[PDB]
């Protein structure tokens, strides 16, 4: 919508 | 008997190793793609390609020169009393230092192929810088354009008229620069053999698949014949696995022979399927032990000159990857019976 | 990771279509952030299994499942927003209608793969009640049931499964809660020494 | 899904029937049929190469003289066959080379009138002593005219 | 007779093939077409090219050398006084090694395949290859032939580019605009991608009678095929309709790669498992299938 974050997939894990 | 003839223990070495490199067995993989291959190469009947896949070791070369070396001596009646007929002609596609695939260097050799083994015949094509010299060496000069020696190689192929023309290591087609596409590549061979009415038998390792159906013409005109190998979940090929390996043990010319199907999953886990791989460890491992005068072969032997494990890994990832791709099913055909409105 | 799926596929003989659907899930994006609504506790979860970021919107009745399959083995992956299905039904008049829908999660384990539906009580019977051809309860296995989405599971290969709150064991979401700090960790490694005494103190006395 | 008598289909049977000969080069209609402006053979054999697109001179070294059988006609093909082109007047005479050259000319295009273009039907009647001209002859007023109607110049 | 004949059976082998390769089967497709391309041939009516499209194995080159035939024999009461006169020109075109089509190549063939002498020596008369295409263009307007066919014409295609993939017929254009010959281009359904326009049609399975049709031209197959014993095989034309996606062409070589087989065993009549040792793969098939229903909704415009 309207300044809403699209839908991804966040990875996870300290690199 | 049905092993080497002793006589060779007082022979030299290397009439030994000659005796193991010469060695040539039969197996049921190699006899059904000899016959596929044969009656296929009997009538093409509008089939302009056939495309051999194979493995890393299953013996494709050797296949090739088998069937070359049969229609040579079947045609050889006729060659003797019918002269400017070729029977089969062969070549092997160039790995290009290039970029991209050299077709002017693909047909100058193909020329060479097809004119060099023949006497000073009078024969001309239809081009300027291709002829004939006193020593019999036809050359092509430098100057000439690709397309002239693809006319004069279609000239030449209507001529002499061969059977089929293989085209071994194929897979260097795929060998393309810049932004072509891979059957812009095909498209050229398939007018060679629509004009010259000639069958051409491509040969090639697994990355051969990215040829296999790319169009409709290209597929309809085209056959597939797979090199299979020795397989591991089927019990049948396991045993002929271990027949090759009995008759390989059988026809060492060592002083004392071992058991070679004792260690048959050792063998296999460095062989994966492929006899090539295994004649040609046997080989080396034959080497070894005739150089220290040894009258066995041991395991030390076998693990000195084995392959490597990462190797093996990758070789089978690629066998994988290929045929994994090449498997015909029953639902392949009840999709095709729904889809065309059959049913 | 491309060929321990296609042998996933020829052992089980998933048809083209749905290893189409299968590859379609594996590789897309959630097709919606989950919103908060108005009466749901939404947000996200840190999942190792995946490694990546799943959604859930209700803490309490998605959230166990996906815990579950989080800490379950026979779990491969749990996708989150598959992208929609048309589930076609009729309704109580007749009519056969198609309804776009979402399942929570889709779930690949290590001999089925499908959908899975997360609800609640009270939910399930509403739905119930007012769609008698939608959702039916078997007392033989105790489980809900989706007509539209158990016959796309069986048109597909797949199978199609409702998650409801009566079934999981609060205890277990407890404990799990409890130990994830450990799970996370890579290298546990107690000392050999404390692990002996620990062992020794244990074997002495059972039910302790 | 009732099925009738199956009819039998008919064949064709595809067989290319062959031709009498096609001649080597073109066949054009030689201008100036009862008229007194019939055409030349230099100009005929200049027409023949113009549309073939090759020079006349090309023509003759490698299509004419070759169907030759005289001795200089063929060595002469391969050094410039400048002995054919100082003396282009004879090859209208009333001579044997003339005879030849129309023999030729025949032999390529599969004519039945080319005798009539040259005078050689007045071999008897006429003698080459100072009758033909060594430098071209033309008029540029006809040459224009014939341009612009959009028919051939010859 | 209507069958093959029963004199052919105590020749040798060779001859049942190569009269199983001479015969074909007229089937009502395979006349309508004909007489659409005699009449356009015939009465052209502005229109300079006669397009023809089908999928591999319809048929198409079958038919040309049939109108070829047909043009000749009918052309024949004028090519007794009358030299310098082909009835029929026809090509291949050229796929090229390069990235596009080679116009000079293409026209060094026309003119080889036009018995054109002297093509090394052509020098321009005052864009590709002057002296070559003005040598076509005459050519053409001397010869007269009647109608030009070129097959491959999907050969065409490749420009690699979109500004110039309806910018590389043009060339034929110009032909067929200062000489009056006829043009028929006949290729695959990717000759779509560039006028009588035509298409060369199947027997489709969901019409009954091109089922029909289907039945009576396998039949008249078993009936014409060379062996002591008449095969049945109508009872498994559905297998037959599987691996063939209904072109003629392919049905007729596979055919014959079982005839030769039984002519090879001495069989007396074929079985399914000759059909099953010679039979098409799988994936080609269906790559077929694609292609061909793909040209036949491009066609299906209005
Ligand atoms: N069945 C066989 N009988 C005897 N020798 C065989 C057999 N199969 C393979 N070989 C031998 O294996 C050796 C190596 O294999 P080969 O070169 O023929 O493999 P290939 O399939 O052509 O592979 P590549 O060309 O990719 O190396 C050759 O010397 C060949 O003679
Ligand atoms: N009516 C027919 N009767 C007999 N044989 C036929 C017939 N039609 C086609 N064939 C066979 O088909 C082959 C010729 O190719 P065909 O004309 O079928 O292909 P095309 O569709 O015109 O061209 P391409 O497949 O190259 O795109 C020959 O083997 C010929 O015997
Ligand atoms: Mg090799
Ligand atoms: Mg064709
Ligand atoms: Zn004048």
């Amino acid at each position: 919508k309207v300044g809403k974050r699209k839908p991804k997939r966040d990875p996870i894990g300290v690199q | 008997s049905t092993g080497f003839p002793l006589e060779l223990l007082t022979r030299p070495a290397t009439e030994r190793l000659a005796y193991f490199e010469n060695y040539t067995v039969a197996h049921p993989r190699l006899k059904e793609v000899y016959e596929i291959l044969m009656r296929t190469i009997a009538e093409p009947a509008g089939a302009s390609f056939i495309f051999v896949y194979g493995a890393s070791g299953v013996g494709k070369t050797t296949l090739r020169l088998r069937v070359e070396q049969k229609l040579t001596e079947l045609a050889l009646p006729k060659l003797e009393s019918d002269r400017a007929r070729v029977p089969v002609v062969g070549i092997e596609a160039i790995a290009p230092e290039s970029r991209y695939f050299n077709w002017k260097e693909y047909y100058t050799r193909a020329l060479i192929t097809l004119e060099e083994p023949l006497i000073d015949h009078k024969f001309d094509y239809g081009v300027r810088g291709i002829s004939r010299d006193n020593f019999g060496k036809i050359n092509v000069e430098s100057k000439v354009v690709a397309p002239a020696l693809r006319r004069a190689l279609e000239n030449a192929l209507i001529h002499r008229h061969p059977d089929v023309f293989f085209v071994d290591e194929a897979q260097h087609f795929g060998k393309v620069a810049s932004g072509y596409k891979l059957q812009d590549q095909l498209d050229c061979l398939k007018s060679l053999a629509n004009m010259t009415g000639i069958l051409h038998c491509l040969l090639g390792t697994y990355e051969l698949l990215t040829f296999r159906n790319l169009s409709g013409q290209l597929s309809r005109r085209s056959v597939d014949i797979h090199f299979r190998r020795y397989c591991a979940d089927s019990p049948e090929d396991v045993q002929a696995f271990k027949s090759v390996l009995l008759t390989f043990q059988q026809h060492l010319p060592l002083a004392e022979t071992p058991n070679l199907v004792d260690h048959w999953e050792y063998f296999y886990e460095r062989t994966l399927g492929c006899i090539g791989t295994l004649k040609d460890w046997l080989k080396r491992v034959l080497s070894d032990a005739l150089d220290r005068e040894a009258t066995t072969i041991t395991l030390k032997d076998l693990q000195k000159r084995a392959l490597s494990v990462a190797q093996c890994q990758k070789m089978f990832k690629e066998i994988q990857e290929g045929e994994r791709q090449l498997s015909e099913t029953e639902a392949d055909v009840q999709n095709l019976r729904s889809a065309l409105g059959l049913g | 990771m491309k060929e321990q799926f296609e042998q996933w596929v020829a052992r089980l003989q998933i048809s083209e279509a749905g290893q189409k659907i299968i590859e379609k899930v594996r590789s897309s994006e959630p097709s919606r952030r989950v919103g908060g609504g108005s009466k749901n506790v939404s947000g996200r979860y840190p999942s190792r299994k995946m490694g990546v970021t799943i959604q859930f919107e209700s803490h309490r009745v998605a959230l166990p499942i996906i815990y579950q399959l989080e800490h379950d083995k026979d779990v491969l992956e749990f996708y989150d927003q598959p992208p929609q299905i048309k589930l076609d039904y009729q309704a109580s008049n007749g009519r056969r209608l198609g309804v776009l829908h979402t399942p929570d999660l889709f779930v690949i384990r290590t001999n089925s793969a499908g959908w899975e539906e997360c609800k609640t009580e009270q939910d399930l019977k509403k739905l119930a009640e007012k769609n008698p051809n939608r959702y039916f309860y078997s007392e033989e296995n105790n489980q809900w049931h989706s007509l539209p989405g158990e016959v796309y599971a069986n048109q597909f290969g797949l199978y199609h499964r409702i998650h409801s709150d009566r079934e999981i064991n609060w205890v277990l979401q407890r404990n799990l809660q409890f130990l994830e700090d450990y799970y996370r960790s890579e290298s546990l490694v107690v000392e050999e020494a404390i692990a002996q005494s620990l062992l020794a103190i244990v074997s002495s006395q059972p039910g302790i | 899904m009732l099925a009738s008598v199956l009819e039998t289909y008919e064949s064709w049977n595809l067989k290319k029937p062959l031709i009498p000969q096609r001649s080597r080069l073109y066949q054009p209609q030689p201008v100036g049929i009862g008229t007194p402006y019939i055409e030349s053979l230099t100009g005929y054999i200049t027409r023949i190469a113009e549309l073939h697109g090759v020079l006349p001179g090309v023509l003759m070294t490698r299509e004419i003289a070759p169907l030759v059988n005289k001795i200089y006609f063929q060595n002469g093909a391969n050094r410039g066959f400048r002995e054919i082109f100082n003396r282009s007047q004879a090859l209208n005479g009333m001579g044997e080379m003339a005879a030849d050259l129309v023999q030729v000319l025949q032999k390529l295009t599969l004519r039945d009138d080319l005798r009539f273009l040259t005078m050689l039907f007045w071999s008897n009647i006429l003698t080459p002593r100072n009758l033909f001209r060594t430098r071209k002859a033309w008029c540029p007023i006809c040459y224009q005219e014939r341009h612009q109607n959009g028919l051939v110049v010859y």
